[PDB]
């Protein structure tokens, strides 16, 4: 009987591939060939943040574009001032091997987690003035890979259990469970409207999820290896994913297929982080070669290189306003570029 | 999408010979290391053999050395496993396992849980 | 049960995803180019932001 | 007068300034190569305690050769001793030259002892090194050593110790002899000699401990449990210790001899010749340190060597 | 803007306090030596953790040896896909790899060998030493002395293997037990020496689940690793 299900799945996949091919009347590169190239932008480190002990693994810019949160595996979650480089808070983490961090839009709460399988919440604006654990989300059965705040009460978290979950910070329970991924989820990305989120699960495929409906709305299979990074396009209609194959691929929720690929022969190392600028014309992706290459979202060319780090690049994020970009690396130093 | 289609397996008597074939697709067959794993009836996954990207370094398990021959041809993205002499204990579903990442030699495809880069496998049985 | 339940869920999800409202790629590329050229000047990274306005001086 | 050319303004022509020119040029070239390799490393490796210690040591050695060699050679050449070589407000340049000489010697000895102790603590007491020793400590080691050397060599100007000119007339040093026996003039000399001997013995003991730890590591590596392993560090440390001892023992021996091994000095010529040699050998430490500590370790040199 | 300058001074004071706190944290950290414990499911690693300690995805085991803090971390309750989260332990002092030598037939010894090879070849682990604890030696002795579990049936190269000259057999141990032990050791030695060396070293130690000397063995391995890491300093 399993052969019938296998043949049915094969025919469904073939029909979906034929449909995607029929919708591919043209290619984004052939149409953008007329777009003016960005050329070259010599970005320099305007601010250097020091104080982290162990290798930094995660980072997330704040909506205010002033404060930033970075998580290191030394058991500390430091908040830095983008303009003055002054550390605002020094939150010691109960779990040393922290692998994710999230800064709430309002800045009243902060989340983080890792191998402990617990996404602890921290309140930065307590009446006492100190930062204390607000909620512990210990329902996951795997290491927390990435987390992003939907609001002051809702937060999406990725775990090594190959399933994402929507959490209610007030009650501390899984509001909705997202199943369907084959491998361990690595990164998360919230749409501008906070209604959809995508993620890779070490299966060379990205899935579109609905926060309210709680189902895999769409699925992409453009990559060829494990996906470690994902970020939505500023418009919310497309997203780019970073994989160990050393290639970045742009996917559109409406096209349901890969639009273009960003890669180079000399670039053979894996990808760790990917992010878009305010306009989305620049695709800043971190690579394991100790430098971050800026790829033109339209021309598929390297518009710049950020070789200021001495160790592997782990996280990368651009401010909502797009003023400056900070690149995290295992060297325990955060460099802000502009 | 990564796709692996194993073939060449079937029934055989003790001392026979089979030549399994796996049709690779959806990736650069030459940039990834190929590994053969089997799951005996009522048992866990067992590593059989591997073959490097260029095909120079080859290794087999002690129960397979000098009995099976692995081979690959990147010119068509296909893997092979020549079985010279089988025995009843060799009955198992042979799955084709690919390296997690390219340009690497550290494999973690023996995972018991569902591996995202393995084929459906081919059923091979040996009986007198 | 689990072996067949996984396949059943996969088939159901694939059926649900097959009937989506797929859009052409030309229109998506045109919309992306329009969005890029619209907020081009509003991107401090794409265009050279003045030194005075830059808080990172 | 024991010091034949003390109040003198001559230089027994019977002495050719070749032995100083070579000692100056070789050391200058060595220190220049060392600093060039260090600058190449800093422009691109990462900083470390040993790196900063070696940097301080080589910079101090270069700053010495400069001042001193320049004055001596000036003299020999021009043909006027230091007491008249600055024919000006300068019965000076004879006490200042000896002050700088003693300061640089004591500072080189102290920095060598500090590096030996750091290596010994790192290789024999790894936990203690990881716990207490950091780059902030190595950064302050050299300034503190220089300050201590200055404070110690400033004593002859407070009535405890004197500086006198020797036979060649082109250089000066602590009054190792003792005129008639003023525990005040002889006190500073004997104290400097004792301090130098103690520092040399401590450095030798630290080098022996480091070599023992390296030999133990080599024995453990013989079994399974571009760069070079401890086997080359063993030879490097052995050569360094041997040369340092052979260059530091003569001056201490001569100091003790002029201090207590005499009642009325005899054979002034031999005493002066031996006093000159002693420092001739002691000056070789500054030429040996840069090579052994950087050049023999630099991969660029090991490729051909 | 006097208020702006006052807020800047307050933030500078807070930053100075946080810098003092971070200096204290670094002093406490560099004095601590983190260790990763890994091994097959059938290995006796649980007994080792129990002896050393006498829902969460990771367990912390703190033990002191000669006034030296050691933080051994167990990564239990985690999926067997280790290719991702194993990278987080790149800076650990050592990786305590516990393998059951008597677990050879499926053939768990082959799986342990492949896991050790992958750990040794992992790019992000080429600078991390692995402490190989060949656990369950009594079971291997009982199986090879009075048993029909011929190693040549699952390791044809064993038929031609012979006890090396450097072998230090235990007083009273049967020659066959020592031969099997040293063959299983060389099985990992080949992988650890031919795949690369110089950046990290393997410390094979024949131990048992109840052996209390495992703590001293880990202490000696940490000493050796820290010494060999300090030796790198002397390279300009
Ligand atoms: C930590 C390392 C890399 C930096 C410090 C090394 C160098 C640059 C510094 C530290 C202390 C310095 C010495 C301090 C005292 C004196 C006294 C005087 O007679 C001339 C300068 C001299 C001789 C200095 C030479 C340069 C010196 C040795
Ligand atoms: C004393 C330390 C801290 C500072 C070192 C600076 C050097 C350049 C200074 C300090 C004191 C100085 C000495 C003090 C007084 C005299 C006068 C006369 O008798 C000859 C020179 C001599 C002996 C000076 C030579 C230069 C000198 C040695
Ligand atoms: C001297 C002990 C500390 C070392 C300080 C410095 O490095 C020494 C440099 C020496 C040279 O290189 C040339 C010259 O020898 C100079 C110092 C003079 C020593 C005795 C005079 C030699 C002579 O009259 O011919």
């Amino acid at each position: 009987e399993l052969d019938q299900l296998r043949q049915e799945a094969e025919q469904l996949k073939n029909q979906i591939r034929d449909a995607r091919k029929a919708c591919a009347d043209a290619t984004l590169s052939q149409i953008t060939n007329n777009i003016d190239p960005v050329g070259r932008i010599q970005m320099r480190t305007r601010r250097t943040l020091r104080g982290h002990l162990a290798k930094i693994y995660a980072m997330h810019w704040g909506t205010d574009s002033r404060l930033l949160v970075s998580a290191s595996q030394d058991g500390k979650l430091i908040i830095w001032d983008s303009y003055t480089t002054n550390k605002v808070h020094a939150i010691p983490l109960r779990s040393s091997w922290v692998m994710t961090c999230a800064y709430a839009p309002s800045g009243n709460y902060v989340a983080c987690g890792g191998l402990d399988n617990i996404c602890s919440i921290y309140n930065l604006k307590t009446r006492e003035g100190n930062v204390r654990v607000s909620r512990e989300l210990a329902g996951h059965t795997g290491y927390l890979s990435c987390c992003r705040f939907l609001d002051d009460n809702q937060i999406v978290t990725s775990s090594g259990d190959t399933t994402c979950a929507l959490w209610d910070i007030e009650t501390g329970q899984q509001t909705t469970t997202f199943t369907g991924h084959t491998g361990d989820v690595m990164s998360l990305s919230l749409a501008p409207d906070t209604r959809l989120f995508v993620s890779g699960a070490c299966d060379a495929s990205a899935k579109l999820w609905d926060v309210r409906e709680g189902m895999c709305r769409q699925t992409f299979t453009g990559h060829e290896s494990d996906i470690n990074a994902i970020c939505f396009f500023p418009n919310g209609n497309a997203f780019a994913t970073g994989s160990d194959d050393a290639t970045c691929r742009l996917f559109d929720l409406r096209a349901d297929q890969e639009l273009m690929t960003y890669s180079h022969d000399n670039i053979i190392c894996g990808i760790t982080s990917v992010s878009f600028s305010k306009s989305g014309r620049l695709l800043l992706a971190g690579y394991d070669d100790f430098n971050c290459n800026v790829w033109d979202a339209l021309k598929a060319d390297r518009a710049g290189v950020l070789a200021g780090h001495d160790n592997r690049v782990s996280c990368l994020g651009v401010t909502d306003d797009g003023m400056a970009v900070a690149t995290g690396s295992w060297d325990s130093f955060l460099k802000i570029w502009n | 999408q990564v796709q692996l289609q194993e073939s060449g397996g079937g029934l055989v008597q003790p001392g026979g010979s089979l030549r399994l074939s796996c049709a690779a697709s959806g990736f650069t067959f030459s940039n990834y290391k190929m590994n053969w794993v089997r799951q005996a009836p009522g048992k866990g996954l067992e590593w059989v053999s591997d073959i490097s990207q260029s095909g120079a370094s080859i290794s087999y398990t002690g129960s397979v050395k000098g009995r099976f021959t692995i081979s690959r041809d990147n010119a068509k993205n296909t893997l092979y496993l020549q079985m010279n002499s089988l025995k009843p204990e060799d009955t198992a579903v042979y799955y084709c396992a690919r390296c997690p990442a390219p340009f690497t030699r550290d494999c973690f495809d023996v995972t018991s849980t569902t591996y995202a880069y393995r084929g459906q496998g081919t059923q091979v049985t040996v009986s007198s | 049960t689990a072996s067949i339940a996984q396949a059943r869920k996969l088939v159901e999800q694939l059926k649900m995803e097959a009937n989506i409202d797929r859009i052409k790629v030309s229109k998506a590329a045109a919309d992306l180019m329009a969005y890029c050229e619209a907020h081009a000047k509003e991107d401090p990274l794409l265009t050279p932001v003045p030194a005075s306005e830059n808080p990172f001086r | 007068p024991f010091y034949r050319c003390q109040n003198t303004t001559s230089v027994e022509k019977g002495n050719s300034a070749v032995m100083g020119g070579v000692l100056f040029s070789t050391g200058l070239l060595g220190n220049l190569l060392a600093l060039g390799l260090l600058a190449r490393s800093g422009l691109g490796p990462l900083p470390s305690v040993f790196y900063m210690l070696v940097c301080g040591l080589t910079v101090t050695d270069l700053l010495g050769k400069c001042l001193l060699s320049p004055v001596v050679l000036a003299a020999y050449a021009q043909n006027r001793s230091l007491r008249v070589l600055a024919p000006a407000l300068d019965n000076s340049l004879c006490q200042a030259f000896a002050f700088f000489m003693s300061f640089f010697g004591l500072s080189s000895t102290l920095q060598l002892l500090a590096m030996a102790l750091e290596c010994w603590l790192s290789l024999g007491h790894p936990f203690f090194y990881r716990r207490h020793i950091t780059l902030r400590l190595g950064a302050l080691v050299a300034p503190v050593v220089s300050a201590f050397s200055l404070a110690f060599c400033a004593l002859p100007f407070m009535g405890f110790g004197k500086f006198v000119q020797y036979c060649p007339g082109t250089w000066c040093f602590i009054q190792m002899v003792h005129e008639e026996g003023s525990l005040s003039v002889l006190g500073y000399s004997v104290l400097y000699s004792s301090l130098m001997a103690l520092l040399v013995l401590a450095t030798v003991l630290c080098n022996l401990g480091a070599m023992r730890n390296l030999y133990a590591m080599h024995r453990r590596l013989q079994r399974h449990p571009q760069p070079l392993e401890e086997l080359d560090h063993l030879l490097l440390l052995a050569l360094m210790t041997v040369l340092f001892t052979m260059c530091s023992l003569p001056v201490i021996y001569r100091a003790y001899y002029g201090a207590f091994k005499d009642v009325k000095e005899k054979n002034r010529t031999s005493e002066e010749a031996e006093d000159l040699r002693a420092l001739r050998f002691l000056s070789v430490i500054s030429i040996v340190d840069p090579w052994i500590f950087i050049i023999f370790r630099s991969p660029v040199f090991r490729i051909f060597f | 803007t006097e208020d702006q300058r006052n807020e800047e001074k307050a933030q500078r004071e807070a930053n100075k306090k946080i810098e003092k706190q971070l200096q204290k944290d670094k002093q406490v950290y560099r004095a601590t030596h983190r260790l990763l414990l890994l091994g097959a499911g059938e290995s006796g690693k649980n007994t080792i953790v129990k002896q050393m300690r006498i829902t969460s995805g990771i367990f912390e085991t703190k033990f002191q040896v000669d006034k030296v803090n050691f933080h051994m971390f167990d990564v239990g309750a985690q999926r067997d896909e280790r290719r991702k989260w194993i990278q987080c332990f790149n800076d650990v002092t050592a990786i305590i790899f516990v393998v059951a030598s008597s677990s050879y037939n499926t053939n768990r010894l082959q799986a342990a060998l492949k896991l050790f090879d992958s750990i040794w070849n992992n790019k992000w682990l080429r600078d991390t030493s692995v402490i190989l604890f060949l656990n369950k030696q009594d079971l291997l002795a009982e199986k090879v002395l009075a048993g029909k579990s011929k190693i040549e049936d699952y390791f044809p190269e064993f038929a031609r293997y012979t006890t090396p000259e450097d072998a230090t057999p235990e007083p009273g141990e049967d020659p066959r037990v020592t031969r099997a032990k040293y063959f299983i050791r060389d099985e990992f030695l080949r992988i650890s020496t031919a795949s690369g060396d110089g950046r990290h070293y393997c410390y094979p130690h024949f131990t048992c689940s109840v052996d209390t000397e495992n703590i001293r063995r880990v202490f000696n391995d940490c000493r050796d690793i820290i010494q060999r890491m300090h030796l790198r300093q002397y390279e300009l």
